[PDB]
RNA sequence: UCCCCCGUGCCCAUAGCGGCGUGGAACCACCCGUUCCCAUUCCGAACACGGAAGUGAAACGCGCCAGCGCCGAUGGUACUGGGCGGGCGACCGCCUGGGAGAGUAGGUCGGUGCGGGGG
RNA sequence: AGAGCGCAAGGGUAGAAGGGGGCCUGACUGCGAGGCCUGCAAGCCGAGCAGGGGCGAAAGCCGGGCCUAGUGAACCGGUGGU
RNA sequence: CCACCAGCCUACCAAACCCUGUCAAACUCCGAAGGGUCCCAGGUGGAGCCUGGGAGUGAGGGCGCGAGCGAUAACGUCCGCGU
């Protein structure tokens, strides 16, 4: 994705309710959910 | 009777009628048949008349087919008017039929039955007709 | 129709003309189109009169 | 799909029928009508260089010479998907006068 | 079966017909000459024929060869044959229309019912090596509203086909009476 | 290259099971991934301005992109909106990006859903594609109650080089798509 | 002279559909990176700038099959200049010249010139 | 090509006339070869020249709108100029 | 006769396709006769071309086939080629 007003990217995690430690790369830095 | 209930033009010009049938003298439908003799219009009035008289005479009879269709507007002017001022009107809803054309046909009947039936039927019609079998008609689609 | 009406365009820099139409109804405030006068080359042109 | 005949907006007068394809660059200058070509110049389909944009430059100019030897003046860059990233050889210096 | 034939010259058909000989044409592969036959026995033999049976034409040219029909143009005016085409016979999978003899008198039939004589003559690609005579059609169990079509017919072991096959060869329809005065409405 | 969890597993895990069971002796014919576009086209953009597209842009915001407000076509007099400039929120995802999309999808977005019985096993196009919809917007991780208004489900559209049911299906199951049964 | 392919023009469906087979050694194409030129109302799809490994599926080129598609003679007939009767008319005949489509036989998946590279 | 191309139909058109964006403003001046049409009158068509101008990398288009309806000779005078 | 939603049937109604035939001034895949025009050629006639003076003419009628209209009636009215 090019442009310049693109809401960027940067890595994110997933501190699930189980203890899961997933590594993602989307829009929002602090991601953590359920399973 | 029957006709289109809203086709195109409420009025269309009568026409010149010579001859050729245009095609439509064979079968694929009925065993016995009635073919026209003179180039003319045939009224849906006369049409449903033949329909009647026919099915009428042979009650409980089989199916009868009509290859033809009464899709012509008679232009009728009102009674005791005067010339010009306008034109006729959507009256007399008839079919163009030229000699050779099979108006109508029967199947499931008897020999004598089909005979007398188409006999009286065509007798009604505003001309004269020919009663026919089903042989050489084989093939023409 | 007079709603689109009929107006003409004169140059600045003293007079000049060219024949045109309008459309007051449509977002048409005033106009400073760009045409040619009888004298010299292409220039301004200002909107005026009936 | 870029037919349109940009070639029809080039039916004007005198042609330069080519195509750009992965490796080689097929720069041709073509007498139309009978479709009788004339002046060709390519990437390594001319045995010159391996870089399309470099080649272009040199090639156009090489092509120029060829053109000018047969008494050649002006045509028009023929391609639908041409886009004109120039390849500022752009067969313009390259004899044609170009642009 | 047997019938006479004569080579045409090129005289205007007006004369030919005006006499008593029906003018017609024959051909095979690339040959395409012109001929004529004699009406009365020709009309006769053709009743027993058409494209369903097979014609033989003995010819005063030291050769006596057979054909099947094809395309019979008529007069329109006054109804009768005026011209016939004849395709010469061979041995290679020929396509034409085999008669379908309707056998059976079931539920549609009996309890009223009229058959739908749609395809006596049906398109099959049978090798002229073989000659299917009269294909049987199993009507032995049909009802009004129900039909017969497709492969339901007899495919004589030496007869292929390529119509649809979905084409309804026959069906049953209801009888009419004074109950059409009800429709008269 | 942007190596996520399912992309790496795709590299490794796909070639074994797929090539072994399915059998594809062509290095490049082997029908894998393709365009994954997302679409949330309402019909409520009767008007409400691009304050109504404002809630549509928040959607592309969650995937990490900016979208295209493609629209209608006709003059529906019944439920308003003639001409055709309302809502048909649409954005395209390819390679790496698509990857993180499906990542957030089956890692955390799937779990939630309250009627998450099992992924609909009947919604196959039969040409190597797989369309489907859903009730809640917030099912996806990065969106919590702070923005939501009422209801805004989506229409996930996905295409593959695939052409038949089983290839795309087991593709999905080697990329983490637990179906119904 | 010629063989294959690429850039190309010309015939205007007998040249198109599709089914199949086959090539990548120079090509073509997908491919490959998205920093550089550049763009997408969103997407490196598209256009791009730069390019090694691979590949010949998908793109394509060449073939085979008529199933679909298209072309369609040859006979006759329609209808018609011009000339001539017959009918109350609706209309019908005859000579001389012109001569269709309908379809049957069959035909057909191609015809071709300019430039360029390899042998 | 059954869509669209304002408006009735007809012709036509996706090798654009249709639909999206950028710069603009040739609904330009002085002229007009030679043709349509036609009783007169009026109406229709236009290469090129020349000023200068917009856009175009160029080749080039531009004397409004895809075309056919949206029009009123003269006498009277209104208004700006020469 | 069920619901997470479906089945099933008829001498029913009917969008579409297929066949079976079909109609048509304002439908038209094809398309005649013919008519049109320019080119070469013949053709000497109260032909033709150019300008100039003088007119009359502008309700026409009938028949022939081609079409309207009337009722495929009128010594009907309206056109056309033809006389």
């Amino acid at each position: 994705m090019k442009e310049g007003i693109h809401p960027k990217l940067v890595p994110a995690r997933i501190i699930c309710g189980c203890g899961n430690v997933i590594e993602t790369y989307s829009t929002k830095p602090e991601i953590y959910v359920e399973v | 009777m029957l006709m289109p209930r809203r086709m195109k033009y409420r009025k269309q010009q009568r026409g010149r009628l010579k001859g050729a049938t245009k095609g439509g003298d064979y079968v694929a439908f009925g065993d016995y048949g009635l073919v026209a003799l003179e180039p003319a219009w045939i009224t849906a009035q006369q049409i449903e008349a033949a329909r009647v008289a026919m099915v009428r005479h042979f009650r409980r009879g089989g199916k009868i087919f009509i290859r033809i269709f009464p899709d012509k507007p008679y232009t009728k002017k009102p009674l005791e008017v005067r010339m010009g001022k306008g034109k006729g009107n959507v009256e007399g809803y008839v079919a163009v039929v030229k000699p050779g054309r099979v108006m109508f046909e029967v199947a499931g009947v008897t020999e004598e039955q089909a005979m007398e039936a188409l006999r009286i039927a065509g007798h009604k019609l505003p001309i004269k007709t020919k009663i026919v079998r089903r042989d050489a008609y084989d093939e023409a689609q | 129709v007079r709603i689109k009406l009929l107006l003409e365009c004169t140059e600045c820099k003293r007079r000049n003309y060219a024949t045109e139409k309008n459309k007051r109804n449509t977002p048409n405030k005033l106009e400073l189109r760009k045409y040619c006068p009888w004298c010299r080359k292409h220039t301004v042109h200002r909107e005026v009169k009936i | 799909k870029f037919r349109v005949r940009n070639r029809i907006k080039r039916t004007g007068r005198l042609r330069l029928s080519v195509f750009r394809s992965l490796k080689h660059i097929y720069a041709q200058i073509i007498d139309d009508e009978k479709g009788v070509t004339l002046v060709s110049a390519s990437s390594l389909a001319l045995k010159l260089k391996g870089n399309k944009t470099e080649v272009a430059r040199q090639v156009g100019r090489a092509l120029a010479e060829k053109a000018l030897a047969l008494g050649i003046k002006q045509v028009a860059f023929d391609r639908g998907p041409y886009k004109y990233h120039g390849r500022v050889k752009a067969l313009a210096e390259g004899a044609r006068e170009g642009g | 079966y047997r019938l006479k034939a004569y080579y045409r010259e090129g005289e205007k058909p007006s004369a030919l017909r005006r006499a008593g000989k029906l003018p017609g044409v024959m051909y095979n592969r690339h040959l395409n000459r012109k001929v004529y036959v004699d009406l009365v026995e020709f009309d006769k033999v053709f009743r027993q024929a058409s494209i369903h049976h097979v014609i033989v034409l003995e010819l005063p040219d030291g050769q006596s060869l057979p054909t099947l029909v094809r395309q019979v143009n008529l007069d329109k005016r006054r109804r009768r044959p005026e011209h016939v085409d004849f395709f010469v016979l061979s041995d290679e999978p020929v396509e034409m229309y085999v008669p379908l003899r309707f056998v059976g008198t079931p539920a549609g039939v009996r309890a009223g019912g009229v058959l739908q004589e749609i395809h006596r003559d049906i398109l099959v690609k049978v090798s002229p090596r073989n000659i299917p005579e009269f294909i049987e059609v199993d009507v032995s169990g049909l009802e009004i509203g129900d039909s017969l079509h497709a492969s339901d017919l007899k495919l004589p072991p030496g007869v292929e086909l390529a119509v649809s096959p979905e084409e309804t060869i026959a069906a049953v329809v209801p009888p009419e009476d004074v109950e059409k005065l009800a429709e008269e409405a | 290259p942007l190596d996520v969890a399912l992309k790496r597993k795709y590299y490794e895990e796909v070639r074994p099971e797929l090539i072994r069971r399915f059998g594809y002796q062509n290095v490049w014919e082997v029908p894998r991934l393709e365009k994954v576009v997302i679409n949330q086209g309402l019909g409520e953009a009767k008007e409400d301005a691009r304050i109504l597209e404002k809630a549509a842009q928040e959607l592309a915001l969650i995937t990490g992109q900016k979208p295209a407000v493609t629209r209608a076509k006709k003059s529906i007099s019944n439920f308003k909106l003639r001409k055709g400039m309302p809502i048909g929120l649409r954005v395209t995802l390819r390679r790496d990006r698509m990857w993180i999309f499906l990542e957030k999808l089956l890692n955390v977005a799937l779990p939630r859903i309250r009627d998450f019985r099992g992924l609909n096993p009947n919604s196959f196009d039969g040409r190597g594609n797989y369309n489907l919809g859903l009730r809640e917007q917030l099912i996806f991780p990065e969106i919590t109650y702070d923005m939501v208004d009422a209801l805004r489900g989506m229409d996930i559209a996905v295409v593959t080089t695939a052409e038949t049911d089983e290839e795309a299906r087991a593709l999905l199951e080697l990329l983490g798509f637990p179906f119904r049964k």
